């Protein structure tokens, strides 16, 4: 009911980002939504004296046919002054279950600072560039802007105060328009409790981190080894020696002496067996000197393994993985690589939000033009991370399979 | 007098920290001074400008070419940024046919849109005096001046706000704003159409704006931005390829301009050689001799540009189709249409700059470009007709290390067909010979060696001059492909060669890579295995090629 003064970082002008083309159905959906929001006073039309712009598109979230308006506030978010902070709940990842709730509507009840509104300008584009587009700006806290959860934090604490006083065993976290609620109850009790919290919020996504663990490097167990099996084993161990110091391969490479056929069975000498067992024992231990630094970026790498299987690693320093995983879920994307990749990026970003409270920068195994052409067709989250594109096939792919 | 509705003004500021213009006025001749005094007297009588006093310290020069012209370049440098008047140029193929299309001249409204009063002081200008024996006449603009940075955008937004309720209450028509002209199309009867045109003239007159009762000068066919617009079709303005005994750089840039421009409706235009001649020139007057390939290409262009071709307008009730054909040397052509033999438009795609490539990647990129263009022009993705078998695409994307996707498409049997030229095995081949390859070079003398040893005792080492490590590794793999049977296992330690081959190219800048590809095409089964170097892996002989 009272506006808080908001400004930009010193020396930085407002965002001026090109609007990308939208299909006719998304444009119509945005016209409907924005007409309603203008009736409700959430947005207002602007004139040509506003040169700023932020891209906008439309999506359809899970289990819903209603269109939703998504704004890409990435540029504005990095150009908005730093708001201050709350330490990340380190116990949220340790909890048995976590449920994600969309609390973005509440933000619309708090007015936005006057002089800042011009920086939230967005454009509904026209087909074939017949007009310069329908231009709007926000009057309330917009969804997707990093200042909205920071400004609403006091109100959110006031609303969640009775529930947090009632259940001290439930962990509550907030990121952008999302509220993460972690507990250890049963799925039914968790759902009834989630309905209790949603009706508690009204009058004012099953996720199980306990079923997630870090993935170690495993070596094959065979009774007969071919030259090719041993060559791949030596390659994988040589790669793993960059992570684990004491990995030794000379006794296994000793067997590869001579120009033998790749499919020729080679028996393991005793020294080779002992070396392989020592390597297994080394690989069973965690990585030496692996820590998180809140001042550094998080890097996520994704490898396509085929048959709907994907691998990923989150790290900050090379060979110092903070998280590793394998997403093989199949959900209406059996014939579409890009949809699978986009769902994988959303899941990895969600996990990273739960663990560290911020999003990682992805290295996507896809051409820039394909990804930028199709990723908004399968996006369902309210946030958007940063990404880059790897054009050279990494050799380590099969070493994560 | 009927009360005229006031037009809301746009608040305008200067760029932060900057100040208004203060430019010295050029001395003018007595004749020019008299002319500007008359013109400014009439304009003051109309209300476009107003006389000011000596308190105003700002000044913008004035000229006469009479006609009064004010040079606002300094004030433009000092004026705030505005939202663009356009985010692109409409394409004629996106227009939807109408029974009637009327043009209305709203040019008189340009000087009738008021300017923000707090900003008017920055538009001050001075007329010099005769013999400069009196103080010059001081004026400032009250409306949007022609040549000022913010005039087109403010004029367009004002016109849009005025036209909004008329367009809302008349959905059976289409109103489009372009510069100082309004274009109104409709499928109603000609009498009803002219009637609603009169209604629009009245609605505009309620703000005092005047549309000429005189019949407008523009009429079919409309000539606009190098285009011809007809009641039932569109095309480009006539493209004439001149006959030149010799061609310079500006003639080749004019020709590639005419060909890139003509390629949007004339199918099959090729610009590869003619634009290749302009590679790394940067000299406008340099005369460049024409290769024979440029002569074949140019002759094909003159054959395509012989007789006129037209495109049709968009019908949303019909499907949107885009067919692609390969042309060679990284050139691709495409037609977008809704009915067979009647194209909406055409176009081309040239491959990006790269060291290695294959046809499937290029077709993918072309599909993405056509998809984006289609969403721009028509707001939907077209159904594609591609010269590639379904099984080929499935093998490709299922085996490709990158994620890739093509929207709904169907196969069309129009050679040349995009195919996969080789496929490496997933497991080692039983019964096939195993070639351990290696290569090495000296960084100073550039001398190297490349070769292989096999499980059957076969060996070869070849010495090389003026080579590198990467070259000797590729050369080793090439030697293994040369001297082996139809099925072969190959073992290398070259992360470079594996990086190249796992990208699956069918064409390359390097002739050595192209030779390796040509060898891979002739094989039945090839399994490529990588091992770490210098790890004492027998067979992999680094010392055999370092001698
Ligand atoms: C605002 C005008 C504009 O942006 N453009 C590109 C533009 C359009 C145009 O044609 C139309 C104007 C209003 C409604 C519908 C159309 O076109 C529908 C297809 N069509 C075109 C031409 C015709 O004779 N019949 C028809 O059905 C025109 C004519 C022009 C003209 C000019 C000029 N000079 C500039 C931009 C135009």
């Amino acid at each position: 009911i009272e506006t808080v003064p908001v400004k930009l970082k010193p020396g930085m002008d407002g965002p001026k980002v090109k609007q990308w083309p939208l299909t006719e159905e998304k444009i119509k959906a945005l016209v409907e939504i924005c007409t309603e929001m203008e009736k409700e006073g959430k947005i207002s039309k602007i004139g040509p004296e506003n040169p700023y712009n932020t891209p906008v598109f439309a999506i359809k979230k899970k289990d819903s046919t209603k269109w939703r308006k998504l704004v890409d506030f990435r540029e504005l978010n990095k150009r908005t002054q730093d708001f201050w902070g709350i330490p990340h709940p380190a116990g949220l990842k340790k909890k048995k279950s976590v449920t994600v709730l969309d609390v973005g509507d509440a933000y619309f009840s708090v007015p936005l600072d006057e002089d800042f509104r011009k920086y939230t300008a967005f454009t509904i584009p026209s087909i074939n560039n017949e007009t310069p587009g329908i231009r709007y700006q926000y009057n309330v806290l917009p969804q997707g802007w990093k200042g909205s959860p920071a400004i609403f934090q006091s109100s959110m604490t006031k609303i969640l105060e009775p529930f947090k006083k009632q259940n001290p065993d439930i962990v509550i976290y907030q990121y952008m328009d999302d509220l993460y609620v972690g507990s250890d109850l049963e799925i039914g009790q968790h759902r009834t409790k989630i309905e209790e919290l949603r009706q508690h919020l009204l009058r004012w996504y099953e996720l199980h981190p306990d079923k997630w663990t870090v993935q170690p490097i495993v070596l094959p167990e065979k009774d007969s080894w071919t030259v090719n099996d041993i060559q791949k084993l030596v390659g994988k161990l040589n790669w793993a020696s960059q992570i684990y110091p004491g990995i030794k391969v000379r006794q296994l490479s000793k067997l590869l002496r001579g120009t033998k056929a790749l499919t020729e069975v080679i028996p393991l000498t005793e020294e080779a067996e002992l070396e392989l067992a020592e390597n297994r024992e080394i690989l069973k231990e965690p990585v030496h000197g692996v820590y998180y630094d809140p001042s550094k970026d998080l890097i996520a790498e994704i490898q396509k393994q085929g048959q709907g299987q994907w691998t990923y690693q989150i790290y900050q320093e090379p060979f110092k993985n903070l998280k590793t995983g394998k997403y093989a879920r199949m959900r209406g994307a059996h014939t579409n690589d890009v949809k699978q990749l986009t769902e994988a990026v959303q899941k990895i970003t969600t996990e990273s939000i739960v663990i560290w409270g911020k999003t990682p920068k992805f290295k996507l195994p896809i051409q820039k033009e394909t990804w930028e052409t199709w990723w908004t067709e399968y996006w369902q989250a309210t946030w958007i991370p940063e990404w880059e594109f790897v054009n050279t096939p990494p050799l380590v792919k099969l070493w994560y399979q | 007098m009927v009360p005229i509705s006031p037009i809301e003004t746009v608040p305008v500021k200067l760029k932060p920290g900057m100040d208004g213009p203060k430019v010295k006025q050029w001395p003018l001749t007595e004749e020019k001074i008299k002319a500007l005094v008359e013109i400014c007297t009439e304009m003051e009588k109309e209300g476009k400008i107003s006389k000011i006093g000596p308190e105003n310290p700002y000044n913008t020069p004035v000229f006469a070419i009479w006609r009064k012209l004010v040079d606002f370049r300094e004030l433009n440098k000092r004026t705030q940024d505005f939202w663009e008047v356009q985010l692109g140029i409409p394409h004629p193929a996106g227009l939807k046919k109408k029974k009637s299309v009327t043009v209305l001249d709203v040019g008189d409204a340009y000087f009738s849109v008021p300017l923000d009063e707090d900003f008017r002081k920055y538009t001050a200008f001075t007329i010099p005096s005769i013999n400069n024996e009196t103080p010059g006449i001081r004026y400032q603009y009250n409306v949007l001046p022609q040549g000022w940075k913010g005039s087109p955008a403010i004029f367009q937004s004002s016109m849009t706000k005025i036209l909004e309720p008329f367009a809302a209450q008349n959905p059976d028509i289409v109103i489009c704003q372009y510069m100082d002209d309004l274009y109104v199309g409709s499928d109603l009867e000609i009498g009803q159409h002219r009637t609603k045109i009169e209604e629009l003239r009245q609605h505009l007159l309620r703000w005092g704006l005047t549309t000429p009762d005189k019949k407008h000068q523009k009429e079919p066919p409309f000539l606009w931005m190098g285009y011809e617009l007809h009641p039932d079709k569109w095309t480009v303005q006539p493209i004439v390829l001149p006959e030149k005994d010799s061609w310079t750089v500006n003639d080749i840039q004019k020709l590639v301009g005419k060909l890139n421009w003509a390629s949007q409706i004339y199918p099959g235009i090729k610009v590869r050689q003619l634009s290749k001649l302009l590679r790394g020139t940067k000299a406008l007057t340099e005369v460049i001799p024409l290769t024979e390939e440029a002569e074949l290409e140019l002759a094909e262009n003159r054959e395509i540009l012989k007789e006129p071709v037209h495109g049709v307008y968009y019908d949303p009730s019909k499907d949107l189709i885009a067919e692609i054909q390969k042309q060679g040397q990284g050139q691709w052509t495409y037609q977008i249409y809704q009915e067979p033999f009647k194209n909406l438009k055409t176009g081309k795609y040239a491959r990006m700059r790269g060291a290695h490539t294959n046809d499937v990647k290029q077709l993918t990129e072309a599909v993405q470009k056509i998809t984006t263009e289609s969403i721009v022009i028509w707001g939907k993705t077209p159904k594609f007709k591609l010269p590639i078998q379904k099984e080929t695409w499935e093998t490709w994307w299922t085996e490709y290390w990158q994620a890739t996707w093509i929207p709904e498409w169907e196969f069309v049997n129009t050679p040349p067909l995009v195919k996969l030229w080789y496929q490496l095995e997933k497991e080692p081949i039983v019964g096939a010979e195993t070639f351990y390859v290696d290569g090495a070079a000296n960084r100073e003398t550039k001398l190297g060696k490349a070769g292989y040893v096999t499980n059957k005792g076969r060996q070869k080492v070849v010495p090389l001059t003026n080579t590198t490590n990467q070259k000797t590794e590729l050369q080793a793999i090439y030697l293994a492909l040369q001297d082996s049977g139809l099925e072969v296992n190959i073992v290398t330690d070259s992360q470079y060669a594996l990086g190249i081959i796992q990208a699956q190219p069918d064409k390359s800048e390097s002739e050595l890579v192209n030779q390796i590809i040509e060898q891979l095409i002739k094989k039945e089964k090839v399994y490529l295995a990588w091992v770490p170097a210098h790890k004492g892996i027998g067979g992999n002989e680094q010392v055999d090629k370092l001698v």
